[PDB]
């Protein structure tokens, strides 16, 4: 397992990853999974001028997929992000209600898949205009892309040996160095 | 067989407002026809007795015989004495019980200890303590009102008195109220009333709201 | 006759760092030299018990019966059987006590209240409160400690646990170690050291001092009015 | 040809929990009649011993036979040691393990100190740094809690205990900590449990947080003129 940047690229707020537990599922997590809208710096700051439009949407789908496997079994290994308490900050909520639902019977990022799909935060900054068929994979699709087990390898040569090709393809040594 | 009537406790005195008290008893023989009986040194009419316990399959069985007794004659500490009459044991089993005299009356204090901020911080509860501390009678009856009204026993558990560590003849005890972290940041100033016979009026009030204990952060001195 | 078992409590095998496995008898008649002993799942002999309690005025003998053995098997969930054996005694009588189980651990929160400022107007003395709350079973040893060194159990009292009324397993506690206020307004370490089961590391501390809390003071004083214009 | 025991540290006795005794023949081929038996003073060797280890090519194999004896009963210096009787060197060989008392037993003084203020200015990463001093045996355990579960012991680095130079008779350990600054000024509370021999308690919190050093007190004077 090679972990990509998901490490900084989700940008939760600081209730959910924090030791504080949120107060209830219908106003905090909620408003604070939301409260993510800062999930739109990839075209508001890097994915700006740095690469193709398309791209700076494909990575937000990338972060989408993450979220969803953070609240329910990702592959992180770290106390804020997997067997972590923010799982458990959902667990322990739903719970106190009565288990009216699982965060992976419901609210799996299934029930309410939408949020904004981060693409309030791609238009707050970049303010570009998503394509109706670029507009699907920001929010819910039936694949899960298998675990983050072969996604986050999706990822890896999408960017981190592409480009590296290219550069070659454009010092043998540092050719040589990739 | 002795009857092991038990005094009211301050506690039923101010719960129930009225003297309730009971005769339960070691026993031999299981089962007997007659019941409790209350007898007086006056030698007043015995108060009616209701609702006595079925018989004990293990042969301890014990029997409730309740009475209203007049506060004051009860405060002036004279001996009552449980009168029970059984087939088995024609003797009455004659027990007296009194409230203990001789003890110095110490005025409770009573001190409401937030919530410590590691456990606001986790936003998932805030346990509201009642610290009281000082009293010499080892009866006590801690009640907790919140905004006014007054909350059901559930809520809050009222820890047993003990022995004070330093004073020995002063006594403690402590009263956890746990509300969720959401009520606690409202300032619904949770308010806890001990009953205790040392105070003034018999219940003394001490109340703690989200804003009490906050020192002044911010001391701007405007001089011209 | 009647013979009675204990099996050691969390404060038992904490305090002393050893198991003590004592096994006292009641309303039993007295006589010189009265033999007792534990048996263990494979019945190995004990060690030799000592300090039994003299002859009481009542007529009542205590035959104690303490050995000492390793925790690991007594937390394996291995069973003991006391066994007394005597001529005043018609017959031996067994009694088994095991580590109870089934029980869901749950780790403590150990909460440490300041006391009261009420309490330091009064100039007499100070409770510094211990809290520790929602922790299963209802088997806690809580310990103060100042400066490192631990505080005679005379100034902390500790009230025997108690069920939590949020959730039936969960229980707490208190501890409560009166120190006067000169002891307090100069800065003290009053650590209060809290043993459990659950814990990661069977114990827990949370230190307080005059310091800890105490939010920022600002003390903003700005003279504007040299400005005239 | 010689047997080289292992005594298990208080480091491996805390995190294993138990007491598992093993004792490693080193540059020795495996022969019949291999014995193995955990002998003290007293001379009831009646543990049971399991796993034994095979031979290796260059010839240093465990032979290992694990028992559970009690801290106590060992810190009392049993000196265990495993007999060994071998068709090459007919005189067995003992090898004890024990506690030397001459050593003596100093509480360790642990300190928390929390990350530079220079590191969070810069916005990159914070290194909490737990200082363990005044312990005159050389046998710490540092473990770092986070939110009250323990840490995989990747993410910190123990330092190995030095001797202090200015105290004779102790020794000092440091075990550093980095977390990332959006962690750190999250508020979560980095605990450093120390587990060590001296300490009363066997084992001592020191607890780490967003606001463990503030200035309690600012004191601004703004004085605003209109001339010089
Ligand atoms: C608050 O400011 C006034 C201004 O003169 C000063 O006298 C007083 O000592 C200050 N109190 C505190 C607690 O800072
Ligand atoms: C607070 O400020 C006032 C005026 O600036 C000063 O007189 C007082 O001593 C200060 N108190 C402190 C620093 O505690």
């Amino acid at each position: 397992v090679l972990i990509p940047p998901r490490r900084r690229q989700l940008c939760f707020s600081r209730i959910v990853r924090g030791p504080a537990n949120l107060r209830s599922l219908n106003e905090f997590k909620e408003e604070i999974l939301k409260g993510a809208q800062s999930e739109g710096k990839f075209l508001g700051n890097y994915y700006k001028e740095h690469k193709d439009k398309e791209k700076a949407l494909e990575a937000m789908k990338n972060s989408f997929y993450d979220y969803e496997d953070i609240i329910k079994g990702t592959d992180m290994l770290t106390n804020i992000e997997f067997k972590d308490i923010k799982i458990k900050l959902d667990r322990l909520l739903e719970k106190e209600t009565n288990n009216t639902k699982k965060a992976e019977d419901w609210w799996k990022t299934n029930k309410k898949s939408i949020w904004n799909a981060m693409l309030c935060g791609y238009k707050k900054s970049g303010n570009k205009i998503i394509d109706p068929s670029w507009c699907t994979i920001p929010t819910t699709e039936t694949p899960p892309q298998f675990l983050r087990w072969i996604k986050e390898w999706g990822t890896n040569v999408c960017i981190q040996k592409q480009e590296h090709k290219e550069y070659v393809k454009s010092c043998t040594s540092e050719i040589k160095k990739y | 067989i002795r009857v092991f009537a038990i005094p009211p406790s301050f506690a039923s005195i101010f719960l129930t407002k009225s003297t309730k008290l009971t005769c339960l008893v070691t026993d031999l023989t299981t089962y007997d026809s007659v019941t409790i009986s209350w007898t007086r040194q006056n030698g007043e009419a015995v108060k009616t007795h209701t609702n006595i316990s079925e018989s004990h399959p293990n042969a301890t069985f014990s029997a409730v015989g309740e009475a209203s007794i007049c506060e004051d004659d009860w405060n002036s500490g004279e001996r009552f004495t449980c009168t029970v009459t059984h087939t088995d044991l024609p003797s009455p089993l004659k027990q007296t019980i009194s409230r203990p005299k001789g003890v110095a009356l110490h005025r409770p204090d009573v001190y409401l200890l937030p919530p410590a901020r590691e456990q606001l911080n986790l936003r998932e509860s805030a346990t509201i303590t009642c610290l009281v501390t000082g009293f010499s009678p080892a009866d006590v009856f801690v009640q907790w009102m919140q905004r006014g009204q007054p909350l059901s026993p559930e809520k809050y558990v009222t820890s047993a008195p003990m022995p004070e560590p330093q004073a020995p003849g002063r006594y403690f005890a402590h009263s956890i109220l746990t509300v969720s972290e959401e009520e606690w940041n409202t300032g619904e100033t949770y308010t806890c009333v001990v009953a205790h016979e040392a105070l003034p009026n018999r219940v003394t009030e001490r109340t703690v709201d989200k804003s009490t204990g906050k020192p002044t952060l911010y001391n701007v001195s405007l001089v011209m």
